[PDB]
């Protein structure tokens, strides 16, 4: 009956310093401990410390002792991660899990918290048309050189829905991100139907309506 | 420091058989010696946060359907989907917590199985507007197509061409189960300018031959 | 029918630490939702259970052991800890599995006279086993020469009195500490929740 | 009655390990606190760790992972183990009776553990010539200028132990070298320059140094 | 970690007045204080435990008062055997810490030094280094200004001073001042001298010998 929420998401410059949140609320936080798992892109979950906030008893996993500190205040029933000089290597989503006692099963769950240390700032993604040149025929739209993530695409402002493909979101060496969304459509709609992808970038507040036809 | 290592690595089970995920423990996990293994497994779907399905060993979550059980004792448990379905598509990891340094799996990934199907390969050259820009995006599109596995190579004159590739593949489609990948070739315009004929060389197993989709400047 | 947690958690008087007090719980329902939900507890540490997932659960006695220790001490209730209460007064066996449940008591325990009828043991030979309880109030010899019953040079009392005063600091004020113990056993099952 | 006598003590290479042994009598030392407390030379009392009756074994932050505290009940002797040590563990360390992990009534003699990259050194002994510059009426200065060596102690006699009145051993002064500079006068009638004999007795364990300098007036 | 300050650093009282010590902690330890004197060359000796309480074989004349975070040690008619460093240790907390100690010296009508200064011997030149000693014999009080001057010059960097305890018959102190020079820089200079400043002196002494 208690749940758990998190901070939101960070992106920081490296050698920065960070602290992320995550505050319970339930019926019995006091016999709840709280713990922190992190899981870098693409990897698996790494189990860093747990710590009581009765008592702040802090256990940490031999390879996250010296490199991050996990603090707790009983009064606000908040845990904390911190770490004083960030790392290009601590780009990661982070999770507080609720195990209601040491050597017991994590019930609860956080959202999760975003991190993200790049050394690069807000941009806004550009739109490029990908030509239908092509049984049935195939376009799309490509967004380049954006941060940070993450960008929404939809086509005809959401009434194409069936067959289309968003790829996920792929790190450049720039340290810029690109995507490409498209869409299966018959071939005899190309000069008829018009297609227009809709990208949309909230950190860098962009909107491009970007309208495909062949060449 | 325990270890828990999970085989296999991936499992391709069709719908409505039986999956089964293996978890090697380094030493025992057991606590106080009251027959109870401290082990556990969860579940996590894509871009969701891990949910809890089985501890200690034999005992479900609440809520979770009864085609999840847990088995086994001393260092070697399993993990078992019987009459898999198309919502149990997530990773699934074993995790210890007997001692107090907690210790994951490295993960199993579980896919619905598919009758092989042949990849869509459809070509993009660069956009004009794109072109002004001084930047040239050459795009390769593999669409529906299983399984996952497969082989992409810029050819540009009939050359290989290395490093200036980075592929994108999508989560398995929820109906149809099949995969997709974009393989995108990024260019100045000097280089692009360069050249004549940029191919996109497929190597898949649902094709007798390699598909080529070529394109001239 | 409901188990007796009322009498250990809500009880007039403590015992010390030394003299620790256990009440043996079977043959009722153990409702643990009137405890663990209670905000009135400093420190809420279980090992190797969930209080959360014991009203489901079945066992076939549980032991509720009471105490007076120092907020310094509370520490040292716990499994593989070491030192003068954890030594010499309450130990916890390292594959321990219940919890400890300690909450001030300032108000209660506390006089400003500078002194109460709390004791702990200062002096022993060898350690505690877990679950033991010394209640010898012999003369500690630390010499080779006998003690006679008489305290004098390596001759002294083993116990030791805590000075509970309202004015010290939150290390030095009285906590009470509830220790929930569950035994497993292959006989019949008497404690079981709601 | 309680004695307390300690040993091992030395000059020992950083990193290097050591171990202090403490004869105990009058008491069982099974069954007593027993603390090690060390005393810097030139600073003060720092606790370094304790054995409780029981066994258990409690220590200081400095010395934690480091040192390691046992008793051998059949020799009634205490130990401390040393294993890496620093220059900053150089102190004078002491054996305590330890009452409860409160306060310590009874101490030992303390014996001096010092760490440090240099190498041991003899003292050169350097006569202070008693001059017409270090006499004035009767009063007359002598002494002997115990210079360059390493390391504490040195003990300085004059005339094998016969001479002790107005006999003034100046504390060792560590020189930017890294040796000690230490020198030892008297006070002696004037008539007696050209009749008694004045020599000075000067004894380095630590280098096996032994030597008796005569001084002589200029 | 919890610092226990002694004051006043050092305490100057004649024989058979009263001594009182001051041992002030960063947090309250409510009378888990104990008090100990260490002479000079020997280990410490327990002396007041309990902040209060009187260890066996200690006279009456030494008592412990103060709780929480201020503590006094009040010696009465003192003797001059009772003038040591004296030590508080507090065993509220872990760890359990010292304090610096407060020096008790006796005290003597000031007592003006006598100035000795040596040459360096013939043997030390052989080797390549000079070191020319000036001592200072039985003076009071301890604080005393040594300056090394060559050839009516100012020197600085090459002289170290020790000072012995306090004697004891006479209640006074004793200073060696030693400027070490190698045996080039030796002989490139004629007259050494020592100026002593002290409290006892109307003037500086000063006392030179020529090379
Ligand atoms: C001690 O007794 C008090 C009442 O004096 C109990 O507190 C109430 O318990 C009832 C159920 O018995 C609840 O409905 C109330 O909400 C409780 N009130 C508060 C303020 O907690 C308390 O549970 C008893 N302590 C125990 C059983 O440990």
């Amino acid at each position: 009956q208690m749940q758990l929420v998190q901070s939101g998401t960070a992106v920081k410059k490296p050698g920065e310093s960070l602290k992320i949140s995550c505050k319970g609320s339930g019926y019995g936080f006091i016999t709840y401990w709280i713990a922190w798992v992190r899981q870098m892109p693409g990897k698996g979950l790494e189990w860093m410390g747990i710590i009581y906030p009765g008592d702040s008893e802090t256990r940490y996993s031999p390879s996250f002792q010296g490199q991050v500190t996990i603090s707790a205040d009983k009064s606000i029933n908040t845990a904390y991660l911190q770490w004083s000089s960030l790392k290009a290597s601590d780009t990661a989503i982070y999770y507080c899990a609720g195990g209601s006692g040491i050597f017991t099963p994590m019930d609860v769950w956080g959202q999760g918290t975003t991190v993200a240390v790049s050394s690069a700032s807000t941009k806004g993604p550009s739109v490029f048309p990908l030509a239908p040149s092509s049984g049935t025929a195939a376009l799309g739209c490509l967004v380049k050189d954006y941060f940070p993530e993450p960008v929404t695409v939809s086509w005809n402002s959401g009434a194409l829905t069936s067959g289309v493909h968003t790829f996920p979101a792929v790190l450049q060496s720039s340290g810029l991100y690109s995507l490409s969304s498209v869409v299966t459509v018959p071939s005899s709609s190309l000069g008829t139907q018009t297609y227009i992808c809709n990208v949309n970038h909230k950190p860098s507040n962009t909107k491009v309506d970007k309208k495909v036809e062949p060449k | 420091d325990i270890q828990l290592t999970q085989s296999p690595d991936s499992l391709a089970v069709s719908l409505g058989e039986r999956a089964t995920i293996n978890c090697k423990s380094s030493q025992s996990v057991l606590y106080s010696s009251i027959n109870k293994n401290y082990l556990a497994w969860y579940q996590q779907k894509p871009g969701q946060p891990p949910k809890l399905l089985i501890y200690w060993t034999s005992t479900r979550e609440s809520g979770v359907p009864d085609r999840f059980s847990g088995s086994g004792s001393g260092t070697d448990f399993a993990l078992t989907i019987s009459s898999l379905q198309a919502e149990d598509v997530a990773v699934y990891y074993c995790q210890q917590y007997s001692n107090t340094p907690y210790t994951f799996g490295q993960g199993t990934k579980v896919e619905i199985k598919r009758t092989v199907a042949a990849p869509s390969v459809f070509i993009f050259p660069p956009s004009d507007e794109q072109l002004k820009s001084g930047t040239a995006s050459v795009v390769c599109l593999l669409n529906n197509f299983y399984p996952r596995e497969a082989k992409v190579q810029w050819k540009v004159d009939n050359a290989l061409q290395s490093g200036n590739s980075q592929e994108s593949v999508t989560e398995q489609d929820s109906k149809d189960s099949t995969y997709s990948l974009s393989s995108t070739l990024t260019l100045s315009k000097a280089d692009y300018e360069k050249h004549k004929v940029y191919a996109c060389e497929v190597t898949h197993q649902g094709l007798s031959s390699p598909v080529t989709k070529s394109f001239n400047r | 029918n409901l188990c007796p947690f009322g009498e250990v958690f809500n009880a007039t008087r403590f015992a010390s630490v030394y003299a620790w007090n256990r009440k043996r719980i079977s043959n009722c329902v153990a409702d643990y939702s009137v405890l663990y939900n209670s905000a009135s507890f400093s420190t809420f540490k279980c090992y190797g259970v969930s209080p959360t997932k014991l009203n489901d659960l079945c066992f076939t006695n549980v032991y509720a052991d009471s105490f007076v220790i120092r907020g310094d001490e509370v520490r040292q209730i716990a499994p593989g800890q070491t030192g003068k209460i954890a030594d010499y007064n309450y130990k916890l066996p390292d594959d321990f599995t219940g919890c400890v449940i300690a909450w001030n008591s300032n108000n209660l325990d506390s006089k400003v006279g500078g002194n109460y009828n709390y004791l702990y043991r200062l002096f022993r030979k060898s350690n505690l086993k877990p679950f033991e309880r010394d209640i010898s109030t012999e003369i500690y010899q630390a010499g080779s020469t006998p003690c006679n019953g008489v305290e004098g040079f390596n001759c002294y009392f083993p116990l030791q009195s805590y000075g509970f005063q309202p004015t010290n600091g939150v290390g030095y004020q009285p906590y009470r500490v509830v220790v929930l113990s569950f035994e497993l056993l292959h006989a019949p099952a008497t404690v079981c929740g709601p | 009655q309680v004695q307390l006598v300690e040993s091992g003590g030395g000059l020992i290479q950083p990193g290097g390990s050591l171990r202090l042994s403490c004869a105990a009598s009058g008491f069982t030392v099974s069954s007593n606190y027993m603390s090690w407390v060390r005393q810097a030379p030139g600073k003060g009392l720092e606790w370094v760790s304790v054995i409780y009756s029981g066994g258990s074994t409690f220590y200081a932050d400095s010395v934690k992972g480091r040192f390691t505290i046992s008793r051998d009940n059949s020799k009634s002797t205490l130990y401390l183990q040393m294993n890496s040590l620093r220059v900053e563990d150089t102190a004078v360390y002491y054996c305590a009776r330890d009452f409860g992990d409160f306060y310590f009534d009874y101490w030992g003699q303390g014996t001096l553990v010092t760490v440090s990259s240099a190498s041991t050194k003899g003292p050169s002994v350097f006569p202070l010539a008693p001059s017409s510059k270090s006499t004035s009426g009767g009063t007359a200065a002598l002494g002997c200028l115990v210079k360059d060596y390493f390391p504490e102690p040195v003990t300085v006699s004059w005339n094998s132990g016969a001479l002790t009145s107005g006999v003034h051993t100046f504390p060792a002064v560590l020189q930017s070298s890294g040796l000690y500079s230490l020198s030892s006068v008297v006070t002696v009638p004037s008539s007696s320059l050209g009749t008694q004999t004045y020599i000075c007795n000067v004894n380095h364990k630590p280098s096996n140094t032994k030597v008796d300098k005569k001084v002589e007036p200029k």
